[PDB]
RNA sequence: GGCGAAGGCGAAAACUUAGGCCAUUACUGACGCUUAGGCUUGAAAGUGUGGGGAGCAAAUAGGAUUAGAUACCCUAGUAGUCCACACCGUAAACGAUAGAUACUAGCUGUCGGGGCGAUCCCCUCGGUAGUGAAGUUAACACAUUAAGUAUCUCGCCUGGGUAGUACAUUCGCAAGAAUGAAACUCAAACGGAAUUGACGGGGACCCGCACAAGUGGUGGAGCAUGUUGCUUAAUUCGAC
């Protein structure tokens, strides 16, 4: 269904939240795309944006399982 | 890329990513021009899931 | 495309009562004809009992049973040469390949009568040493080396 | 002696080198295609790959190796011939680890076979 | 799926700014389209450039089959493999369908906005594809994101091989880019659509000693017979 803009209350950050979006990325620490999330496309760039600034954030590994 | 569950059948739920692992690593045996790259990677993406459905 | 065929044999020879002694007569045949090859088949029989006392049912069973072959080479070319890929063999084959040796190499040796010859070579595939042993030998260590390509789907 | 430590299967394209190595830096043993004397046009068959896993089984258990952390390259069933032919001598294995070069547009190998 | 003129743009973050759209019940009040002028951009690629330059490679050296392999298998190899700077400028730069607009079957849509509303679904404004009515074309199809109907403005084609060829002249150190023939020659274009069987060292396909597992084997040998080569006056003729 819809993973982002509805688990939050509209304001986005990285706080607190990425335990919330462990679901949304396949154990494998890859970005699963709008064929899997599910969400719509505002929601699902939302979840691909979010889970690259982890990637960079080293809060999830890039390729790393 | 690391995938294990299972104390010995991982390597059964590994057959598939062996597979996966293939047909990804094609590429990166040889060089090829990149508009054919970025065309066959998603036309084999629209026809896999294709028969998905 | 043909499928699988049924195997026949002319039925036992009443002189020693099995269908193996019959095939032996129909492959060891020359021109096929049981005017006088029975006859010579019957001195035979005498003179494998004569030269090193063994009875033809029961030694001719053991040398079947052990030199049954168990590999054959399918095929899979690369459109330069070919090679070849193992699988197995249910007994028929085994039996019939065994009992072809033995009267090829029945037929074709060196000593005063045919007879004495062909029970010589019965008396050497007696204990399993190679007159046609080789054959399952060879089979076990070549396709071993044809084991190199079964691991690899084309 | 060793009974858990790192061996590092390399699928080449045309053969399989496979080296039992210590994560303090020693290594254990290393056989190759080649060094069993089926080098040229053979290593590149998967039953080689099997047979230097095996002989690199045989002797690491001869070692006293039960498991060991497995770094494997190299795609086909090779790789997979070679985990069989361990666990097959008594070599088990934990898992499969994956640090496998998926480079991001990075050096050209030589041209594509044509 | 979207952004931007097509070209291009995807690990994250910050810097300056973007066009455009929804509701504008708001506002100047046709200010709307327009090219020859005048430009820039433009994948690649080549040149210089200052370094960088992992990696491999245009030519090349070799090793192999080969009819030979300057192709294809394999490794080295030069420029090049990036940004900052200039020339360069073509492309399957194509929706092979110019920019903008007036609407016009239908269905499902896909996303962004707005409304609604736990989410969700649905509708609506735009981008946004398939399906398919009618019309049209040679058909593909276009098919409400037209190729139906047209509108303002621009560029192009006037049987062909010739030939984007020489040249005037423009840009560029150059290569080339821009523009652009003529002469000779033919009666059509390797002219597009579509039919027919056929072809395939394209695809599945079914059986047939066709293959395979065989038996015996032939051409090997002695002897026959046909034919071929000669040669005769002819070894009648032919078949092939």
């Amino acid at each position: 269904y819809c993973r982002f803009c509805a688990i939050g209350q509209l304001r986005i950050d990285l706080i607190d939240d990425l335990e919330a979006l462990k679901r949304f990325l396949s154990p494998y620490a890859k970005i699963n795309p709008r064929r899997i999330t599910g969400n719509c496309q505002m929601h699902q760039r939302h979840v691909a944006k979010a889970l690259k600034r982890a990637r960079y954030l080293a809060l999830v590994p890039f390729v790393k399982d | 890329e690391v995938k294990n569950d299972d104390l010995e059948l991982a390597l059964k739920k590994f057959k598939r990513v062996s597979l996966e692992i293939r047909r990804l690593a094609q590429r990166h045996e040889y060089h090829l021009r990149k508009g054919m790259r970025l065309r066959e990677k998603r036309k084999i993406a629209q026809k896999k899931r294709r028969k998905f459905r | 495309r043909k499928n699988r065929a049924p195997k026949r044999t002319v039925l036992p020879d009443p002189v020693f009562n099995n269908t193996l002694v019959t095939r032996i007569i129909n492959v060891i045949m020359e021109d096929g004809k049981k005017g006088l090859a029975q006859r010579i088949l019957y001195g035979a029989f005498d003179l494998i009992e004569q030269r090193t006392k063994e009875k033809p049912l029961t030694v001719f069973e053991r040398a079947v049973g052990n030199v049954m072959p168990r590999l054959e080479l399918r095929v899979r070319r690369i459109a330069g040469s070919n090679y070849q890929v193992p699988t197995e063999v249910p007994q028929d084959r085994k039996i019939a390949l065994a009992l072809r040796w033995i009267a090829m190499f029945a037929r074709k040796r060196h000593e005063k009568t045919m007879l004495e010859k062909i029970a010589n070579e019965i008396i050497d595939a007696s204990n399993n040493t190679g007159a046609a042993i080789k054959k399952k030998d060879d089979t076990h260590k070549m396709a071993e080396a044809n084991k190199a390509f079964a691991h690899m789907r084309w | 002696n060793v009974s858990s430590g790192i061996i590092h299967v390399s699928c080449s394209p045309n053969n399989t080198i496979v080296s039992a190595s210590d994560p303090g830096g020693n290594v254990l043993c290393w056989a190759s295609s080649g060094t069993m004397g089926f080098k040229g046009s053979r290593k590149k068959t998967p039953y080689s790959a099997g047979i230097a896993a095996d002989k690199v089984a045989k002797t690491v258990k001869e070692m006293g190796m039960a498991t060991v952390k497995l770094f494997v390259k190299g795609t086909g069933r090779g790789k997979d011939t070679a985990i069989r032919s361990f666990a097959n001598a008594g070599l088990s294995i934990t898992e499969i680890n994956e640090k496998t070069p998926i480079p991001h547009n990075g050096c050209k190998p030589p041209k594509r076979p044509r």
